[PDB]
């Protein structure tokens, strides 16, 4: 659908991944990296998660 | 329509968070900590270097932040919670009472964890005054914190600060003194890039550091003061403020620090980088935790502890320039690091003033330090803003440091934590009754295997030898006023022992040659005198001047209780004799005896209440399966009070006072039945009629009954195959009976001495023992060993008592091709993996070993293991390895996978490798089927057979969506779970060799363990916290994308779900689920025998809904619904809270369900008992 539906979807995936400590924790474990270091990448993905804007 | 109740056996012991307080209103501190739902009150014990849990209360909520305030002229901290329940709670801990309470609960918005409702950040004002609670985006409210004329805490209206399109990284209130409160964010706005077709406004980030002042005159917020900071900046940090120091917030991002307040010039300094051999140069690094300390009795004196990715604590501290004299100014000079030390990564860090520093480590076990601080004081080289370029694209000269082990800290505590728990299986290893719990958790070099059994902990002082058996034992005291009792006496078939306080002992008074039946020293208040009664009479002994009871008649003595003021025999003809004591001569024999219709099996008198001169009630027990209570009031002596019937013949009785859930003692008798059944019912201490019967069931033994004192309270210890304690509960304050981890015992006794106290004494096949129950409460104990690499999967030997454990760090290089690892860390490289296989004995020592590790090679990690048995080989069990090349998870990246063939030699104590065989992706899922091997590759179901050199493919299908994370079949049928489409149903036609996918899932579920617990249905969890159960249709169940499963369970534990078993985990044998959390939860799902008992669960559930509503302010029934809504499960962690209320409630609660409160409690006890622990 629109661009700007899929960037919500994504922008929504990225808070609650930062939101749920359980799942944190899962995914910079399986990364083998400090969850704060995670947490970080994790909300800097929420700029443009998918490609630019259409014209 | 309910079937399945929900309980945790081991609580998460992952902290997220844990905060400094004086929380109690003292001047001592205490901390708060955030375990998942948990919220935990602990106080560290500077003495003993150690850290107590005094109480933790299931928020049933997720505690996504905290922050704590002090009210003006108080000296208590309040806890502020930011949740998932959408509203703002405010909360106070009660020591009077030790419970939390909440003082205010607002809503502010819709209840979850959502992109636009705050919960996600929350920071309060240095001084109490207010607080800020945000969201990622975009939201922020400040609520204003005041106190009232009552002295109480009044909150008003919240304060709105949105502004779209706001990102926020980090939120720290700043310190402005008493002027107007400020908070600092970091912050980047994306309205732009959503602007820029083509090209961007993107790549790039325009970091604020922003403030929000909040003025307090007109009561408003906003946006004060920003500028731009570092791109890479994450982290905020508080500096003191006002005359303690100048306002302001250490920036932290990629190799860059600042001070960078509103009126201050801007001060940069780097992150010196590991200067080691296998450490990459030029590695760059960022901050994740942090604190600041102020010192006392000193302006100023302030200092930093900022720890690295890599765990590395450097000390950060702030100079300011002097005047003419040699005084500070507000201005600030340089920014000075300095290597501190190196411990693990932690979620938090907190310093304590008494000295010691908390860590909560992000994973692993938590740790416990005391500071020094010797360094030497400039042996680390110290760095500072001289003359690193304040602007971070300004280029500069790397700076490097070499780690050490530690100077300036000490270990004083290593506490055990699960977290994160990968995995763990439920086996009897032993003979023991109850199978042991084993689990693979931690990461890294700190990771482990721990095997959890269900005891309790005792540690022995002495043992000896007699070395004739003995069959009994006592402690007593000469005389009232020793705070020591004197003697130990043993008894045998016949003969007789006397032993004392020492080192050795031997015999100056008493009768050593018969058999002895009880021994006590009878006159409280009268120093002079034991009794030991024998069969053939009651010797009384008083300062060697020895008088006696003759038997006298042909009969002898059989039994015997004995109390202080009062004595009770029963004689071989059925004659009960009682002895009460004058002002002198225990000989005070009573005019008449009571007959009996039987033979007297037992007798218990209880001690006499204090305040009161002789107990009023006798127990007797007869060989008729009856035990009688007897009066022993002057007016109506020996008159029989009450008689009940029971299951088997009484083998012991004893009649103690205890500690009840209601706050006040109340008078049991236990029952010990010659079938091993114990029982314990209520004395009404007047008509002395027995009420509410409790049953369990201990072992084939006998069970004899003894009254010991463990952690000053008066417990049962009732010896049976073995020895169980039954107690009160600190902290949840139900009844519980714990065995213990120990030997079997014939008998024990109260035991006291100079060196312990309120320890015990026991016997046992030609040995006597000393011991003492330290701590109670924890009813797991814990034996672990250290493993080398984060584990990935469990697996044992089908035949023998072994375990083997693959494991795999990411992003890491093989150690090799002089710093202990688990203490600084193996050293990291992108792309490159650590694997191993370790094989793990876990019973044949006192603590599991490591036997042997498999290192591998080629840039190649496990990933998956199955122990699968061959039909060609004549039915060896093989061990199946599944490793994966090059891989990057995301995106998912694939060079190339393998599945690793090993033989069991040595009884499995060793491997032997045969084969490895290439494939394309890595399998993720192994399964025994049919005697082949099932494996599961991308979407590819495969089945294999061994052969001479690789493993052969024989069949074949696409069968889930998108990737395969688990696999289990029983008879013709396979269920796969797909790592985001939940579960797949494939059938096998043995003529065709087709395999076909025949059911699969109606909704999305990610997938991360499953479990068949018939041939219909499959039970699992997903990566969002839920457990579920889906079954496959009655009609589609007869066809041996076309048909969807039904859903028939579907629960949120909220802690993610990593393992998932059927077992059975009490003799007893209910069936039940166990399952394991990410976070170290140990969970059971328990089937209802009956639909009463579903009925009075569900309930008691409504009602405890009702009158304990989550703390945070959860819909109870809303958060166990998270996702999808509650089916088929009852919350017993919410039960079970029902032993907490008040009186009140719990009597209302018992008007509603028509039955008593005892009945209730009585109900929760044994469905836990009965089918787990
Ligand atoms: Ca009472
Ligand atoms: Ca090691
Ligand atoms: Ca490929
Ligand atoms: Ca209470």
């Amino acid at each position: 659908t629109s661009w700007e539906w899929k960037t919500n979807i994504h922008r929504d995936t990225y808070s609650s991944i930062v939101g749920h400590p359980p799942l944190l924790s899962y995914m910079a474990l399986a990364q083998n990296e400090p969850v704060a270091k995670f947490r970080v990448q994790m909300i800097r993905k929420m700029l443009q998660p998918v490609g630019p804007p259409p014209p | 329509n309910m079937f399945l109740y929900s309980l945790t056996i081991q609580p998460p012991t992952t902290i997220t968070q844990a905060l400094l307080g004086q929380f109690s209103g003292t001047k001592e501190q205490q901390i708060i900590t955030a375990s998942g739902s948990r919220l935990t009150l602990l106080q560290p014990d500077p003495r003993q270097g150690k850290v107590n849990t005094i109480v933790s209360h299931d928020i049933f909520g997720i505690i996504r932040a905290m922050a704590a305030f002090r009210l003006a002229g108080s000296h208590k901290d309040y806890i502020i919670l930011a949740t998932d329940s959408g509203r703002i709670a405010i909360i106070e801990y009660l020591p009077k009472e030790n419970r939390f309470q909440r003082i205010h609960l607002e809503t502010f918005g819709k209840s979850g964890v959502r992109r636009v409702i705050p919960g996600q950040y929350l920071a309060a004002d240095p001084k109490g005054r207010a607080c800020l609670i945000a969201s990622v985006e975009k939201n922020k409210l400040v609520y204003v914190l005041n106190r009232n004329a009552q002295a109480e805490l009044t909150i008003s209206s919240p304060l709105e600060a949105h502004k779209p399109g706001v990102i926020v990284l980090s939120l720290v209130a700043l310190d402005v003194g008493y002027s107007n409160p400020v908070f600092a964010a970091l912050e980047y706005e994306y309205s732009e890039a959503d602007q820029d077709p083509t090209g961007q406004a993107a790549k790039q980030l325009e970091m604020q550091l922003v403030y929000y002042e909040l003025d307090l005159g007109l009561n408003h917020v906003v946006r004060k003061w920003s500028d731009t900071v570092d791109p890479t900046s994450s982290l905020l940090f508080q500096v003191p403020g006002g005359n303690d120091g100048p306002s302001g917030v250490l920036v932290c991002g990629e190799e860059n620090i600042t001070y960078r307040h509103s009126n201050q010039e801007a001060f940069r300094v780097p992150i010196p980088r590991r200067r080691g051999a296998t450490e990459d140069p030029n590695r760059k690094r960022t901050i994740v935790a942090g604190v600041m300390h102020k010192l006392k009795g000193s302006a100023g004196a302030f200092f930093f502890l900022l720890q690295t990715e890599d765990g590395d604590l450097f000390k950060v501290t702030i100079d300011m320039v002097e005047d003419e004299k040699g005084n500070p100014t507000g201005e600030v000079k340089r920014v000075k690091i300095k290597y501190f030390d190196t411990v693990p990564i932690a979620h938090s860090l907190c310093i304590l003033k008494s000295g010691f520093l908390f860590v909560a480590s992000e994973f692993g076990n938590h740790h416990f330090y005391q500071f020094e601080k010797l360094g030497d004081d400039d042996d680390e080289p110290e760095f500072t803003s001289d003359d690193f370029p304040a602007d971070w694209n300004a280029p500069y000269n790397p700076v490097y440091f070499k780690p050490r082990p530690l100077e300036n800290l000490v270990l004083v505590e290593s506490i055990d934590s699960m977290n994160p728990l990968v995995g763990c299986k439920v086996a009897n290893l032993t003979g023991e009754d109850a199978p042991q719990i084993y689990a693979i958790c931690g990461n890294g070099a700190r990771s482990s295997f721990r095997m959890l059994k269900h005891g309790l902990e005792v540690s022995e002082i002495v043992a000896s030898e007699l070395p004739g058996t003995p069959s009994a034992v006592w402690t007593t005291k000469l005389t009232k006023y020793d705070e020591y009792d004197a003697y130990i006496v043993l008894s045998f078939t016949n003969a007789t022992l006397v032993l004392s306080i020492g080192e050795t002992v031997e015999e100056v008074s008493d009768s050593g040659f018969l058999t002895t039946v009880p021994t006590l020293a009878v006159q409280q208040m009268g120093e002079e005198g034991l009794i030991q009664i024998h069969p053939k009479g009651i010797r009384h002994i008083v300062q060697g001047r020895v008088n006696e009871w003759p038997a006298p008649q042909h009969r002898s003595i059989v039994a015997a209780t004995t109390n202080e003021n009062q004595v009770v025999i029963a004689l071989s003809s059925g004659e009960i004799v009682y002895f009460e004591m004058d002002a002198d001569g225990s000989l005070a024999e009573y005019d008449e005896k009571k007959q009996m219709s039987g033979t007297v099996t037992s007798l218990s008198l209880g001690k006499v209440p204090e305040g009161l001169r002789r107990s009023s009630f006798l127990a007797v027990g007869c060989d008729d399966c009856t035990v009688r209570i007897l009066s022993l009031d002057p007016e109506s002596t020996l008159e029989m009070k009450s008689i009940q019937a029971l299951t088997a013949a009484p083998s012991s009785l004893l009649i103690m006072s205890m500690e009840d859930s209601t706050g006040g003692t109340t008078l049991y008798l236990h029952i010990g039945l010659h079938s091993g059944v114990y029982l314990r019912t209520v004395l009404d201490e007047i008509t002395g009629e027995l009420t509410d019967t409790r049953q369990k069931f201990l072992g084939p033994k006998p069970t004899k009954l003894f009254q010991v004192t463990v952690q000053n309270q008066t417990c049962v210890l009732a010896l049976s195959s073995r020895p169980w304690l039954g107690y009160t509960a600190p902290i949840t304050r139900n009844f519980v009976m714990t065995p213990l981890s120990y030997t079997e015992l014939g008998y024990t006794w109260s035991f006291n001495s100079e060196q312990c106290q309120e320890g015990m004494v026991g016997i046992h096949a030609n040995y006597l023992r000393i011991f003492t129950i330290e701590k109670l409460g924890q009813t797991m104990i814990q034996k672990s060993c250290p493993l080398t690499y984060t584990p990935k999967r469990l697996v044992k030997h089908p035949e023998q008592p072994y375990f083997y454990v693959i494991e795999a760090d990411n992003n890491t290089l093989p150690p090799e091709l002089v710093l202990p690892p688990e203490d600084f860390g193996y050293p990291k490289a992108r792309g490159r993996w650590a694997s191993c296989i370790e094989i793990v004995d876990p019973v044949s020592e006192e603590q599991p070993r490591v036997l042997k590790r498999i290192e591998l090679e080629g840039n190649e990690a496990a990933v998956s293991a199955a122990v699968v048995p061959f039909a060609s080989q004549d039915g060896e069990s093989f061990l199946i390895v599944g490793t994966g090349k090059d891989m990057v998870l995301n995106p998912r990246a694939s060079t190339e996978g393998a599945i690793h063939v090993y033989r069991f030699i040595d009884d499995g104590r060793d491997l032997e490798f045969i084969h490895k065989t290439i494939i394309e992706e890595p399998p993720l899922a192994f399964c025994p089927f049919q005697g082949r091997l099932l494996a599961g590759i991308g979407k590819m179901l495969r089945i294999y057979d061994l052969g001479l050199k690789q493993l052969l493919r024989k069949a074949q299908a696409e069968v889930s969506p998108q990737l395969i994370v688990s696999l289990d079949t029983r008879h013709n049928r396979i269920v796969v779970g797909d790592v985001q489409h939940g579960m797949t149903y494939v059938v096998y036609k043995p003529d065709s060799n087709k395999l076909i996918p025949f059911a699969d899932d109606t909704i999305a579920r990610w997938t991360t363990c499953t479990t068949m617990v018939d041939y219909e249905s499959v039970a699992g969890g997903d990566k969002f916290g839920n457990l579920w159960i889906v079954r496959c249709p009655e009609r589609a169940s007869l066809e041996s994308a076309p048909n969807r499963l039904d859903l028939m369970a579907h629960f949120y534990p909220q802690d993610l779900p990593t393992s998932i078993c059927k077992t059975n985990l009490v003799v007893g044998g209910q069936d039940v689920l166990v399952w394991s959390g990410i976070q170290g939860t140990v969970g059971v799902l328990i089937p209802f025998v009956t639909r009463e008992d579903a009925d009075f669960f569900q309930n008691l559930e409504s009602h405890m809904r009702a009158e304990d509503p989550p703390l945070a302010g959860r819909d109870h029934l809303i958060y166990r619904g998270y996702y999808v809504p509650v089916k088929g499960v009852i919350d017993g962690d919410l039960c079970e809270r029902f032993t907490l209320l008040p009186n009140d409630k719990k009597q209302m609660i018992a008007g509603e369900l028509d039955r008593s409160v005892r009945e209730i409690e009585r109900k929760i006890s044994d469905i836990r008992t009965r089918s787990a622990f």
